[PDB]
């Protein structure tokens, strides 16, 4: 069949990524707007931090 | 690519307008198409966009609230309402529409409406 | 957040023939360059000159050449014509709130 | 030390913040941003190619993440 | 952990109110902060909050545009400002704080509110 | 988006004793089942009872329970004292734009 996948973007690039999802015979199954806080953090390399941000998030957050 | 918006509006404070956007040319349903106000003398301000094909809005912060904006897919027509004019909200609202190079969209506003002037004030002889 | 675009100068004169210069400092980095110049006629709806920091599209001449990155962004006129006489804005939209400068005037030297 | 970003619901941060705690850490900066969520589907064969393309219309930021 | 709110208000169309919130026992700057409403006979809603320390605010986007929700980390007080008051608006206040992990004031954040203040009731009239 | 929970039953009547059995559904997935339950009594103000869908917070009665996950969740509360007659909400935290639910009243039968 298809297979599925999630993608983030800001909105100016919404149409851009739909017409390449057209090149690639690709469809939208779902959309959504979600705000979000955008945290730059300082922590020593304890960088422990990630297994509890693990176990805090259930394996959702990622520390970039 | 041509958008044509409805005609001038006279509006007493604390009431509301629609401005109408009607595109002509290319495809509608994919490309975003924005609004752009700007007072009399005044700056460009970007006020929000809607991609049509979902439905999904974007409002600047500044306006959230008094702000709709909706695209009706089978008149190929954008919509903006003011709501709660304010003697403040004067000023020429533009639709603009990303350009392309069924062309890849460039987010840029390469076409634009002639606009709409909208007239907010308690002066009676203006209406 | 809201990023300020200012641009300088706010107004300045120039001849028939002469290179503009044009300022557009953003307060943050601008996500993928994603940063567009307009030109404004009195009387008339913007025009678009530059998308993308340093992309012209058709039909706009070459003496538009715009560059620059993260915060500091140029769009020059190498000789500029009667028509180009007009406010010049800058606008960023690498994020979904897009912001507008003030807007440069070009003016004729007099 | 090492810096990172963090993204993040909101009510979530104050969580972030007494982790931080717990390895010595600061908040050095703080923005909020909206997004588009978009749930894609396409065949298989494709996956790369429009990864690549999305990689190079993002300048490299965009990710196309996997659903289990 | 005392939150108490501002007395009963009364007010017209187009006008404005502000709710205060204040806090009275450990640390203030650190927990989310929100204000949640009840029209009469009706169900809670949130409306939006802030975390103090960082000037982070949140507001649902029935509300953006008409509510400022402020901090005053001198005092460990949450304001709730809300405009253009409509007669829809007329409902309690409550604002409400997170609560925290284990007994102790110093536990970790839970998100869900633990902590509530009496409720403000706000009338908007013509 | 602003996820619609719905509580169910709307009203139901109970003895002292007898266990009630709450339900509220997600309209989407809840993000790390970051579910609260809350009880509010008339004339009072809300009282937390479970958050993270079934851990419950300091001081709260052994008899209050929660459950579910995704979109379907679930209070018990296992034997109703008289003061477990009220209304009760659920709430969502685990987007930024939290939402509650409609509330269920629980009243007494007779």
């Amino acid at each position: 069949h298809l297979t599925e996948y999630t993608l983030q973007a800001n909105w100016f690039d919404i149409t851009g990524i739909l017409w390449l999802l057209g090149q690639v015979d690709g469809k939208i199954i779902n959309s959504d707007v979600q705000a979000f806080v955008l945290l730059r953090v300082a922590l020593p390399a304890k960088v422990e931090f990630s297994a509890k941000l693990a176990d805090f998030s259930g394996g959702s957050l990622q520390l970039l | 690519v041509q958008l044509v918006q409805s005609g001038a509006e006279v509006k007493r404070p604390g009431s509301s307008v629609t401005v109408s956007c009607k595109a002509s040319g290319g495809s509608f349903s994919t490309y975003a198409l924005s609004w752009v106000r700007q007072a009399p003398g005044r700056g460009l301000e970007w006020m929000g966009g809607v991609i049509p094909l979902l439905t999904i809005t974007n409002y600047a912060p500044r306006f959230q609230g008094r702000i709709t904006i909706t695209a009706d897919r089978s008149t190929s027509t954008a919509y903006l309402e003011l709501n709660s004019l304010r003697p403040e909200d004067t000023a020429v609202y533009y639709c603009a529409r990303e350009g392309t190079t069924l062309g890849k969209p460039i987010g840029a506003f390469a076409h634009w409406g002639q606009g709409t002037l909208v007239t907010v004030s308690s002066l009676e002889h203006h209406h | 957040a809201e990023i300020v675009l200012t641009q300088s100068p706010g107004t300045q004169s120039l001849s028939p023939g002469e290179r503009a210069t044009l300022s557009c400092r953003a307060s943050q980095s601008v996500g993928n360059n994603k940063l567009a110049w307009y030109q404004q006629r009195p009387g008339q709806a913007p025009r678009l000159l530059i998308y993308g920091a340093s992309s012209r599209p058709s039909g706009v001449a070459d003496r538009f050449s715009g560059s620059g990155s993260g915060t500091d962004f140029t769009l020059t006129i190498s000789r500029l014509e009667p028509e180009d006489f007009a406010v010049y804005y800058c606008q960023q939209y690498g994020q979904s709130l897009s912001t507008f400068g003030q807007g440069t005037k070009v003016e004729v030297k007099l």
